[PDB]
């Protein structure tokens, strides 16, 4: 099955057994994306993945791509990862009323899953996730999402400054073009607030 | 170079948003995030240059178990009300001082009124006369800035931009 880092001690442990001897222009490369990852996955969304477009983000994505694709890159382990994410993730005709005091509208969910749930789906940009479920405001977004991450996919963990810009944050970050399948998309309950949440399942293939 | 910035207060003071409108964004309207993500703002003053790695948090109480996770070696916080809630101020020496206080001792501290373009609003106005409230005024931002021994107090609005620049800057100047 999958690891699931529950607290920081866990987190650390692992974090510790994660590659980290990349190239300064490598670190550099992951450490920009963590400054603002917009320009990177905007224009990688807008342009379906090609570079050509502009020049300057070109030699940004391929400096990254070379840090992520790198041999010692990757994951020992199965592991589970988390997101928040807003809404509109499922397209801009939703906002973040979609949860109103709490409770999920029904009908836009069951729009949202009928859409999305068991569709297989390539992602432009990179993904940033965290290996600890607290470690974001991921419990606070409308939207969170648990991806099932198998031994030997591509990726940084980045912890420290050298790596990052906010370190705490417990980072595992996917190369771009990853694959992943949605299995479920569904309610749930958050025990300490009491307020509906949309999960979904995500498995990277 | 480097700094660490974490903007606190409660929910709906305008953090967000705050955040969004120093970004360059336009205020937003629609599509308004919970929390923003990562984004260092290019900073300088008195000819020094800063790399500012703002951290928004969630403000609501619910979230206070996360919050924590923010705090670590932190360089200055922006602690945020909104001028139309003096319920939000009081909130300032009763749950945000003592908070930041025990996670960040000594870290400086900016007092910011947000939503200023709110003071001179009409339905703000009557809305809060019938909780027999008013705008915050200057004075009483200045007050409780002086009270939690900040290092400066600055008022602003996202909505207009007017004052955003100022508080990015005040904040570098705090966590140089
Ligand atoms: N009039 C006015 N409204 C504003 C201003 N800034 C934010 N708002 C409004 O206040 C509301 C909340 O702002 P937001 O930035 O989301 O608060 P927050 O502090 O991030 O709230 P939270 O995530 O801890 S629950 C939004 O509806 C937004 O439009 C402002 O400068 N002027
Ligand atoms: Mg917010």
């Amino acid at each position: 099955k999958y690891k699931l880092c529950t607290n920081k001690e866990e987190a650390d442990a692992w974090g510790k057994k994660q590659f980290n001897k990349w190239s300064k222009e490598e670190k550099s490369a992951i450490r920009d994306y963590t400054k603002n990852a917009r320009p990177y996955n905007e224009f990688l969304r807008m342009h379906a993945g090609k570079l050509d477009s502009d020049p300057t983000m070109k030699k940004k994505i391929e400096s990254l791509d070379k840090a992520l694709n790198r041999k010692e890159a990757k994951v020992n382990d199965n592991i589970k990862v988390y997101r928040g994410d807003d809404a509109w993730i499922f397209g801009k005709e939703y906002d973040n009323s979609i949860i109103k005091n709490g409770k999920v509208d029904r009908e836009k969910f069951k729009e949202i899953q009928k859409k999305f749930q068991g569709k297989t789906t390539t992602e432009f940009g990179y993904i940033s996730t965290s290996i600890l479920i607290d470690a974001g405001y991921a419990k606070t977004r409308p939207v969170m999402t648990e991806f099932k991450v198998g031994s030997g996919t591509h990726g940084a963990y980045m912890n420290s400054d050298d790596l990052t810009a906010y370190p705490g944050q417990y980072e595992l970050l996917l190369p771009r073009n990853t694959v992943y399948k949605i299995e479920k998309i569904y309610i749930a309950i958050d025990n300490n607030t009491q307020k509906e949440q949309i999960k979904v399942e995500a498995t990277i293939k | 170079i480097r700094k660490k910035l974490v903007i606190v207060g409660d929910g709906a003071c305008g953090k967000t948003c705050l955040l969004i409108v120093n970004s360059k964004d336009q205020f937003p309207e629609v599509y308004v995030p919970t929390v923003f993500e990562n984004y260092v703002a290019d900073i300088e003053v008195d000819g020094k240059q800063v790399e500012l790695a703002l951290w928004d948090t969630a403000g609501q109480e619910d979230y206070d178990r996360l919050r924590p996770l923010s705090y670590p070696d932190t360089d200055v916080i922006l602690m945020c009300f909104s001028i139309d809630s003096p319920d939000s101020l009081e909130n300032i020496p009763e749950k945000w001082t003592p908070e930041v206080k025990h996670f960040c001792p000594n870290v400086p501290i900016i007092l910011v009124g947000n939503k200023k373009d709110l003071r001179n609003d009409e339905h703000t106005r009557r809305e809060l006369a019938k909780m027999k409230q008013e705008p915050v005024k200057p004075e009483e931002g200045r007050d409780m800035a002086n009270r939690i021994g900040a290092f400066g107090y600055m008022e602003c609005s996202a909505k207009t931009k007017d004052g955003v620049r100022e508080v990015f800057e005040m904040a570098t100047r705090a966590a140089l």
